């Protein structure tokens, strides 16, 4: 998954959530260079079970638990989902990333 | 404990994270305790009990306390004794006079709504209350010493 | 009982009991062998977020108070409770036409 | 006194009235202190009870257990038995391992009981906090699961035990000196072993899932 | 919400939830209720936080409080779920972020 | 409180020795030690900052403008030290408008 | 009469104690016998206190860890890292493999001495034991207790941080920037007392069992094994009471 | 800490009592360590350790901010919306044009309470009320008499 930035409170363990349950964890972020800018790569590793039950234009949002807590990987169902589904080898984004309170 | 203490039952429209054995209080002062909660159709019906040394007015209101972020809930009897007719053992209080805490879900869903309601829009980019203050101080910007004047000569002239 | 007391905010002492008589409640606590004027205003604050609760004490007047002296419920004041403030805030918002708050604006 | 029953009895009773007391004082400390039920009982499945129960048998049990096979080498009695045609091994050692895992269930079950016991009254009686609190919290975030593994745990590291005292026991030497020496090696032997397993179990069980849900 | 979460009646628990799984239309949850309490037919869900700290619950709301009741093995389609934070905290900051401060 | 840490643009160089109460309760004078090789000037003011929401403080020194060094043992008046949040005023000052 | 035997006993334990504490303060110093019952207890109770204390520690962190990853507060860990490990951990590791090891070996000695009335030697010869062994033993108890318990609380830290760190992830500056948040002068200062203590107990019961024993063919090891069961139960509730004298300091309030 | 990174001085002009061994993030990233924050001249000066691969302008901007509300902090190394072509070397500085700090919860809530308390808010229900009064059930004929 890539993004802009990858939020605070967001260190590998953090849960990957599909309709609010969780269904993997997060495994390592980086920072990929792309065009001259740098931004997050974050590494999920999914239960398969689950995979043939997220459509491909899956909405992805970096989300905020709580005030005190952590962040999490929130996966969603589009308008108009697709028929193919997700893997290892799609390219997917994240939508947005809740505000810090910076 | 009987024979020492008087009992009272409640009705509230919710009863959460309040359970038997939680506190009940007078100004903040324990006074005794909540013996059990049961749904009774629509309500919650709860029996609790305060020691008998303390005395209650008879129009008392039982609220539902939530003290502190994480805390046990309490029910205090909000009006303190001052003289006159006493809550009876056996008394019954109904929804009218009870209350309940505030909850963190409406808190959220108040602030969303709020936010949603009264923010910035694509057809108001600037939200209500960023147009009423651009425009009120676009609006009379250079007027101040104006507007002075001319009420310092209203008042007078009137 | 055991929260602090404070002059000026630094620790002077504890809280000791804490009474109900009549409609009010008599709080005792210590200053530690400190000495405050008869006029002095005793203050049930909220220390942190997340529920201390602490006395302040300003004190004033030129009159020593005596041991076990007690100041007058004219001079105390109570906290304005977080939870208080939250609710508040929701049962009135919750109530509000925000369609014509809106319009009105 | 009560043999092994009480000196478990008293020694998780002590271990509950620990965690009891110290979690409420940190609590109350920070301010969160309706959690203690909640942390209690963690504290007392995951770590506490199973190590502290583990160190009291190998003491008690395991000690005598020791000391009575080296009283019987000393006094020729493994001799009396090899020389009457008796597996010494089957009728010492097996007896004592089937006595321990016959034995253990009850007892780690009343060190169990005792210290949940033991938190819950020194909470909510010394520290006055409501029952109807520490009751919610102790039942709604305990799995039974945990308890079913720390059983299975439990029982491993009481064979363990008992098979490292009998050996001890089993092949003394020096009179009744060396019995002593016997004992407290062989105490020595279980404390690692105790420790060594129910750390092993816990890495093993919640390495990836933790079993405790809280936030979203 | 998760498994092993309680089961309440406006407030009250009344059961345990036993799974929570992913669907294609939302969250399938499965839950044991004493068979002491009986909800009415026109009940509907809510998914409910305790405090900001967390412990989630699912509290089973009836307005009648009475009727028909639902049997084993049904299913309540009616749900509500809170807010949430994150949009609440993105919204807050989008608002305040247009008013004009130098016209202030 | 006694011992806490005192910094100097939030770098700490020394700590507190003691608080004490001055002019009847009316003031506290609180009592600091600074590194040796940290001067201070005329200028130099001290607050009070929060190191955490459970309820530990420190002691916090800007330089100020002047270069006229503050000779040691000297005394910074109430004229430019300033206090914490106060939390309860915070929660006290919404009443009105709820 | 029930309760008049064990009490027997327990005051020839604080009539032997009392006057171990008569010699110690009166009597000339054993400084040789000192040296040699200190260099005994070390490598007798060193390795075992470090082989369960760098496991119990990192079962402890471990816990303290994923509760609080699923908590939300993860960098707070170090606070109870240190809370546990300079007041519960320290102490009662010393109290395991002092009284396992230390005591047990204390009171099979002097047992051995007993059985070949080298106590009797002593005797006749106008010597006093008291003075010639138990003090020497108690002191060199106390003294061990003291470094173990100093050794498993830096050993315990320090295992605990490179297992957070370099296992479960964990930010190192949040491990060593919160072990002062709830640990302070107070804590140190009551598991020091703890642990000395634990060791002057420990020597005490280990001594008396050991001067008091059965001889026969069992019972040198039924004193050793009902040293051993005394010291953890007197241990234990030592333990407890500090703990609360401890706490009701405290270094959040 | 590993072999290839790069050494930075950030002269912060406060640090908000930032401890060491914090988390140095870019994108929110943490890809950092701050080693010492030695104050020289009375100007915090931090040492900054930046793991390989990582280009950064040399018109970065450093600020300290908060990670979480009970939590770390961490300084954020973020390009501007001008990058420039050069890059920072092993051994250069961000001054102090370029280094700012995030306002804490504290210093918000200080400012909110400062509003709260010296702005005459008693007063707004007061007005609020008299609004009340002058257009209660009154609408149509101010209307009407405009």
């Amino acid at each position: 998954v890539l993004s802009g930035r990858a939020g605070l409170s967001m260190d590998p363990g953090s849960k990957v959530t599909f309709n609010g349950v969780p269904i993997g964890r997060l495994a390592s972020i980086d920072v990929v260079e792309v065009d001259d800018n740098p931004e997050a790569r974050l590494t999920l590793d999914v239960d398969p079970k689950y995979l043939d039950l997220i459509p491909e234009n899956a909405n992805v949002e970096l989300r905020a638990t709580t005030v005190f807590g952590n962040k999490y990987i929130s996966f969603l169902s589009p308008k108009n989902p697709s028929a193919e589904r997700l893997s290892a080898s799609t390219p997917i984004r994240a939508q947005g990333v809740t505000t810090e309170f910076n | 404990r009987k024979l020492t203490n008087t009992t009272v039952t409640a009705y509230f429209p919710e009863v959460l994270a309040l359970y038997p054995g939680d506190k009940v209080l007078i100004m903040g002062v324990r006074v005794g305790s909540i013996d059990s909660i049961e749904t009774a159709g629509d309500k919650m019906k709860v029996v609790f009990h305060f020691n008998n040394k303390y005395k209650v007015p008879e129009n008392a209101t039982a609220s539902i306390l939530n003290p502190s972020l994480v805390a046990s809930r309490v029910i205090q009897l909000s009006p303190p004794y001052t003289g006159g007719p006493t809550l009876r053992d056996g008394a019954v209080l109904d929804v009218d006079r009870t209350q309940v805490p505030i909850e963190y879900d409406e808190v959220r869903n108040q602030v969303t709504r709020l936010l949603a309601d009264l923010g910035p829009t694509p057809e108001q980019p600037k939200g209500p209350f960023g147009d009423i203050i651009e425009s009120f101080a676009d609006g009379f910007a250079g007027k101040g010493e104006q507007l002075n004047r001319t009420l310092r000569g209203l008042s007078d002239a009137l | 009982i055991g929260d602090k007391v404070r002059i000026a905010g630094m620790d002077v002492g504890n809280v000791k009991s804490m009474e109900i008589d009549g409609d009010k409640v008599v709080i005792g606590y210590t200053l530690g062998g400190r000495t405050i004027g008869t006029e002095s205003r005793a203050a049930i604050r909220t220390d942190t977020i997340l529920g201390r609760k602490n006395i302040e004490i300003e004190p004033r007047g030129s009159e020593t108070l005596k041991p076990r002296g007690v100041l007058p419920v004219g001079q105390t004041s109570a906290p304005y409770q977080i939870y208080d403030a939250f609710l508040d805030v929701t049962r009135n918002a919750a109530g509000w036409d925000t369609q014509a708050v809106r319009q009105s604006l | 006194i009560g043999g092994t029953v009480a000196i478990i009895g008293f020694v998780t009773l002590s271990a509950g009235s620990l965690i009891a007391i110290q979690g409420f004082a940190s609590l109350g400390n920070i301010g969160v202190e309706a959690f203690t039920g909640f942390f209690a009982a963690l504290a007392n499945i995951r770590v506490v009870a199973p190590v502290v129960t583990g160190q009291a048998l190998a003491a008690t049990v395991g000690a005598g257990a020791t000391a009575e096979l080296g009283a019987m080498r000393i006094s020729e009695e493994v001799d009396a038995l090899e020389v009457m045609g008796i597996k010494s091994i089957s009728y010492l050692v097996s007896t004592r391992i089937m006595a321990g895992a016959i034995v253990i269930i009850p007892l780690y079950a009343m060190a169990i009981l005792l210290s949940f016991m033991s938190a819950q009254l020194v909470t909510t009686i010394f520290y006055s906090q409501s029952v109807g609190t520490y009751e919610h919290y102790f039942h709604t975030f305990l799995r039974v699961d945990d308890v079913m593994w720390s059983f299975l745990e439990v029982i491993i590291m009481s064979v363990i035990v008992m098979l490292n005292h009998c050996y001890f026991g089993y092949f003394a030497s020096g009179g009744a000196v060396g019995v002593g020496e016997a004992v407290g090696r062989s105490m020595r032997t279980s404390l690692i072993a105790i420790v060594l397993v129910v750390l092993l179990a816990s890495l093993a069980l919640y390495g990836t899932d933790p079993n405790f849900n809280l936030t979203v | 919400l998760y498994a092993t979460a309680n089961v309440t009646y406006r407030g009250t628990t009344i059961g345990k939830v036993t799974s929570v799984e992913p669907s294609e239309s939302g969250a399938r949850v499965e839950m044991n209720i004493y068979d002491r309490y009986k909800i009415p037919a026109d009940a509907t869900a809510n998914v409910h936080s305790v405090s900001a700290v967390g412990e989630q619950f699912i509290d089973l709301t009836s307005d009648s409080g009475g009727g028909a009741y639902f049997q084993p093995g049904d299913t309540i389609t009616k749900a509500t779920v809170p807010a949430e934070v994150g949009p609440a905290l993105d919204a807050a900051e989008k608002g305040l972020a247009v008013l004009p401060k130098e016209k202030i | 409180r006694d011992g806490q840490f005192v910094r100097a643009a939030g770098v700490e160089v020394g700590k507190v020795k003691s608080v004490d109460l001055i002019n009847g309760g009316e003031q506290a004078e609180v009592k600091f030690t600074v590194e040796r090789s940290l001067p201070l000037f005329q200028e130099t003011t001290a607050a009070i900052r929060y190191q955490d929401l459970i309820g530990n403080r420190y002691l916090e020194l800007k330089r100020g403008d002047s270069d006229q060094i503050l000779p040691p043992g000297s005394t910074i008046p109430v004229e430019r030290t300033e206090p914490a949040l106060d939390l309860d005023a915070l929660v006290g000052g919404f009443r009105p408008l709820f | 009469g029930q309760l008049e035997k064990p009490l027997a006993t327990v005051g020839g334990f604080f009539k032997m104690s009392v006057m171990t504490g008569k010699a110690l303060f009166t009597r000339p110093f054993q400084w040789k016998e000192f040296v040699l019952q200190s260099w005994f207890l070390i490598r007798v109770a060193f390795l075992p206190t470090l082989a369960v204390s760098i496991p119990l520690t990192v079962l402890i962190i471990f816990t303290l860890n994923i509760l609080l990853a699923e908590f939300g507060a993860a960098d707070v860990s170090g606070a109870g890292a240190a809370l546990g490990a300079v007041t519960q951990l320290g102490p009662l590791v010393t109290v395991l493999v002092v009284a396992g090891a230390g005591s047990t070996a204390i009171c099979a000695d002097l047992g051995a001495r007993t059985v070949r009335e080298e106590i009797d030697a002593l005797e006749v010869l106008g010597i006093d034991p008291i003075e010639r062994l138990v003090v020497p033993r108690v002191v060199a108890s106390t003294f061990v207790a003291f470094m173990l318990n100093g050794a498993v609380i830096t050993i315990g830290l320090v295992g605990g941080f490179f297992f957070g760190v370099y296992i479960q992830n964990v930010s190192a500056g949040a491990y060593v920037s919160t072990l002062t948040l709830l640990t302070g002068f107070p804590e140190v200062l009551i598991s020091v007392v703890k642990a000395t203590l634990f060791g002057m107990i420990a020597g005490l019961v280990g001594c008396y069992r050991g001067l008091t024993v059965a001889g026969g063919s069992k019972g040198v090891g039924t004193a050793v094994n009902e040293t051993l069961v005394l010291c953890v139960v007197a241990l234990f509730a030592v333990n407890v009471v500090l703990t609360t004298i401890g706490v009701r300091f405290g270094t959040g309030r | 800490t590993e072999s290839g990174s790069m050494t930075l001085y950030v002269q912060m002009p406060e640090t908000l009592a930032l401890n060491a061994n914090s988390r140095v993030r870019v994108r929110d990233v943490f890809v950092g360590r701050v080693r010492k924050i030695e104050l020289i001249n009375w100007v915090p000066t931090l040492t900054v350790d930046v793991e390989p691969g990582i280009k950064l302008p040399k018109n970065t901007l450093a600020k300290i901010g908060q990670t979480s509300l009970l939590g770390s902090q961490h300084v954020e190394l973020n390009p501007p919306e001008d990058p420039s072509s050069e890059l920072l070397r092993d051994g250069d500085t961000i001054p102090l044009a370029q280094s700012s700090a995030y306002p804490t919860i504290e210093r918000t809530l200080a400012g909110i309470s400062g509003i709260l308390t010296g702005g005459g808010i008693p007063n707004i229900e007061v007005i609020q009320t008299e609004v009340f009064n002058i257009l209660n059930g009154r609408a149509d004929q101010i209307r009407e008499f405009l």
